[PDB]
């Protein structure tokens, strides 16, 4: 009765699991026992090795279909032999499993882009799912972000499950979440604007409050919703005094560094 | 202790309620584990790729080891960066990142405890045949926050409901179901617990948000720099106050709800006190007294390594004794210490004895050691520290436990307790400590360059153990940097000289009740918090 919801891990730091537990619109344990039945995740699971992996066919294999979140860049360097789970490549995982989903949710800049396993040398040869998976016909939704914003990962999720309108950008962003840049958002914005930067994290400037430009930040070539939604509902970075580094853009491992300059 | 007769292998692939992706292999003997092997399975080279970089981006990568122990990393870091300078750093620095670490170890400890471990020791459909008003006295016997008849009936109800649609969710093909002998719990014990563990849910946000009051957002805190931090919002009354309110509570959480649960857990499975065992233990300390950044022994509490239990004769941490085993892991070459360290590939086939996993063997002076809580906590006991030596005294007491019983799985969990309700406690001390010297000490951050040629290593001890980082900086860039984790001494395989790492010497002689749902050897391996994003990197 409730929406089956299959969770997986490719090539992660369980970051974005981690974002999803601070959920609080609503909480998880409203999530979980009441709007979706969670039924596979790694982190949490009650059942592992062949229990798990039944428990995961039971889902992928089950009467109402299911929407697949996944975490997490594929290694594909060395005939995908990098990563692995239960003796399978997570190639070959993703490969079967995400053709047979209603619906596949990209979380976080991996999974989106290819995250910071891919970054330069890109050692496994990592790749985003829609990347990875065009080939099949797979085109999941991103959001993106290291980690996103938990109401960003489960307003995407709601309002599918709400048969709602969810319109993307160029490179598969929910707008409702990532059409504005974090640079328009920002309260200190008027300083931008009035030519007033801080020259140095121990300067006068940047204890008054003044914008982070000069000192990296990267806000103005950033999409997501940082300073309007805030993080755990109170804060985010540029409001702690250090600037956006970029990460929910693509590849801004490589585009956005060195981080401390524009 | 219930256990078979069964002689064969067994694998748990994939061992989960763990961060990251680990295979188990273990070779069974008469009911009881005689060999095991600790297999890694996802390699993203995260060394590698810092390789040529500005050291000042190095916090911000390492950071994405992992997202569980967020913030460790960037910590590590910037301490790594912050040697290699050799400037002061600003007391207030010092002052706001141990808040933050603090702050840490009361999320990460009390989400370990409730969601990762206790399903191991709790049946939550047990819960569903409970009385719901004895299980509120129970409750109540155990803490002064107190709860109702009705309270507990309401989630039994709402479980009864979730279990009866027959959709389990993350409960499907839980090892409790339709009963296990391993599962000794009560009832009205497992109810206790089941509403914990669904409070816990909702409580492990509010703890959590305390790290973002100056730390920005929580995951991946964004608030340090080499030299500081930038937050000057924190030296501000309303941020002070909202981040003790916050601590306040988290801290009541734990003392009311946490520890005793642990307790009661504890007080059904003392035989797991004789089970898990492991000899050796290193730690790095934490919490470094204003101006003493540089000396470990300024930490709130200090570094040791213990051999053979001596927990009486802590010796001497020497960093320089740290190496990287390689004969066993998917890497070429040989030893090294990590200033020399190296990240070349080598990988066989998943499934293979002689090469078997993508962690590194670290040894500290030759020897295999457990690091983390544990460890922590006895170095502590050794060197008398105010608040552990009692308060694990005063544990064994309660349990009616002799010492002995510290070295085991059981121990290894109340060690984690134990740890996280004296951080809590002096978080009180810290915070205090840190408004009073804002009151003339308006300084946060100092402006320091990256020199051209340099080494620093930064270390902490954090939820799970001993955390290095190791830099050589040439042409003002990243020569050569390692990473040195917790789990990768935990976890990590065999040495060149063929000796087990901690965990896997700790399941040797555990008994098996049902080689087809292993609860024994998820108790043991999930007693030491492994993350193998972190390990691996
Ligand atoms: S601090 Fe960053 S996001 Fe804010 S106004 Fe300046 S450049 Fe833009
Ligand atoms: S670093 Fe990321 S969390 Fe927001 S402020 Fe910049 S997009
Ligand atoms: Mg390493
Ligand atoms: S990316
Ligand atoms: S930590």
């Amino acid at each position: 009765s409730r929406p089956s919801v299959v969770y997986l891990h490719a090539a992660e730091c369980t970051g974005c699991s981690e974002a999803l537990l601070r959920t609080y619109q609503p909480f998880i344990d409203t999530l979980i026992l009441d709007t979706i039945s969670l039924d596979y995740h790694e982190t949490i699971m009650a059942a592992a090795g062949e229990a798990a992996e039944e428990a995961l066919q039971a889902a992928v294999n089950g009467p109402d279909g299911f929407i697949c979140l996944v975490e997490g860049a594929i290694p594909t360097g060395m005939d995908n032999k990098y990563g692995y789970i239960a003796g399978h490549t997570m190639y070959d995982i993703c490969k079967n499993i995400l053709p047979k989903a209603k619906a596949v949710v990209s979380i976080g800049t991996c999974a989106c882009y290819g995250g910071i396993q891919a970054a330069k040398p890109n050692p496994t040869a990592a790749k985003g799912i829609n990347d990875c998976y065009a080939d099949l016909g797979v085109k999941a939704i991103n959001v993106p972000g290291c980690p996103p914003n938990p109401l960003n990962m489960v307003g995407t999720l709601v309002a599918f499950l709400k048969g709602q309108k969810i319109e993307l950008d160029e490179v598969g962003r929910p707008v409702m979440f990532f059409g504005q840049s974090v640079h328009d958002l920002c309260e200190r914005r008027k300083h931008f604007d009035a030519g007033e930067f801080a020259p140095s994290f121990n300067s006068e400037e940047a204890r008054k409050g003044w914008c982070l430009y000069d000192v990296g930040c990267k806000g103005p070539e950033t999409y997501n919703n940082c300073p309007k939604v805030l993080f755990n509902e109170t804060n985010w970075p540029v409001a702690a005094g250090h600037p956006c580094i970029g990460c929910s853009e693509p590849n801004f491992w490589d585009d956005m560094t060195p981080f401390y300059q524009n | 202790t219930p256990r078979s007769n069964y002689t064969g292998p067994i694998v748990v692939d994939p061992l989960t309620r763990i961060e990251g992706h680990l295979r188990i292999e273990v070779e069974v003997e008469g009911g009881v584990i005689k060999e095991a092997r600790s297999c890694a399975t996802l390699f993203r080279g995260i060394e590698t790729i810092l390789k040529g970089r500005d050291p000042r981006d190095a916090q911000h990568f390492t950071q994405r080891t992992c997202g569980v122990c967020t913030y460790t990393h960037a910590l590590a870091s910037t301490r790594c960066l912050e040697d290699a300078i050799n400037k002061p750093i600003p007391a207030n620095a010092t002052y706001i990142r141990n808040l933050v670490l603090g702050n840490q170890f009361m999320h990460d400890h009390l989400v370990h405890f409730y969601h990762l471990h206790a399903l191991d020791f709790v049946d939550v459909t047990s819960a569903l045949l409970a009385d719901p008003a004895k299980a509120a006295k129970l409750a109540n016997s155990i803490s002064p926050r107190k709860a109702t008849t009705e309270e507990f009936a309401a989630v039994q109800a709402k479980l009864k409901t979730f279990v009866a649609s027959g959709q389990l969710g993350p409960f499907t093909n839980a090892y409790f179901l339709g009963g296990h002998e391993g599962y000794y719990m009560d009832p009205e014990a497992n109810l206790v617990c089941t509403a914990h563990y669904l409070q816990a849910l909702r409580a492990q946000v509010e703890v959590a948000k305390g790290m973002a009051v100056f730390g920005a957002k929580n995951p991946h805190t964004q608030f340090t720099v080499a030299g500081g931090v930038t937050c000057y919002e924190a030296l501000t009354p309303e941020r002070i106050k909202q981040f003790r309110e916050l601590y306040v509570k988290a801290r009541a959480f734990i003392e009311e709800v946490y520890i005793p649960d642990l307790l009661l857990v504890a007080s059904y499975y003392k035989d797991w006190g004789k089970i898990g065992g492991t000899n050796n233990f290193m730690a790095f300390g934490e919490f470094p007294a204003p101006g003493g950044e540089r000396d470990l022994n300024s930490r709130w509490y200090k570094p040791g390594v213990i051999y053979d239990r001596k927990v009486g004769s802590v010796q001497p941490f020497d960093p320089s004794k740290i190496e990287e085993h390689v004969r066993h892991s998917w890497y070429e070459g040989k030893a090294r210490a990590p200033f020399e360290g190296e990240t070349n590939p080598h990988f066989t086939f998943m499934g293979d004895t002689d090469k078997y996993s993508w962690n590194k063997a670290p040894r500290y002076d030759g020897h295999a050691v457990e690091t983390g809580p544990l460890a922590q906590m006895l170095v502590a006991y050794g060197h008398n520290h105010k608040t552990i030596k009692p308060t694990i005294d005063a544990v064994l007491g309660k349990l009616n436990l002799g010492p002995e019983a510290l070295f085991s799985t059981l121990g290894r969990t109340a060690a984690r307790g134990i740890q996280t309700l004296v951080i809590a406690q002096q978080m009180e001390n810290w915070l205090n400590e840190y408004e009073n010297n804002i009151v003339k000490d308006k300084q946060i951050v100092e402006d320091y360059a990256v020199p051209t040629s340099a080494r620093g290593v930064g270390f902490a001890d954090v939820s799970r153990g001993g955390l290095s980082h190791w830099m050589t900086i040439e042409d003002g860039k990243i020569d050569n940097f390692q990473l040195v984790v917790p789990t990768t001494w935990n976890l990590g395989p065999r040495d060149d000289k063929g000796v087990p790492s901690a965990a896997e010497a700790a399941l040797v002689g555990t008994p098996v009740a049902d080689p087809k749902r292993p609860v024994e050897i998820l108790r043991t391996i999930h007693s030491f918090d492994p993350c193998i994003a972190c390990s691996t990197h």
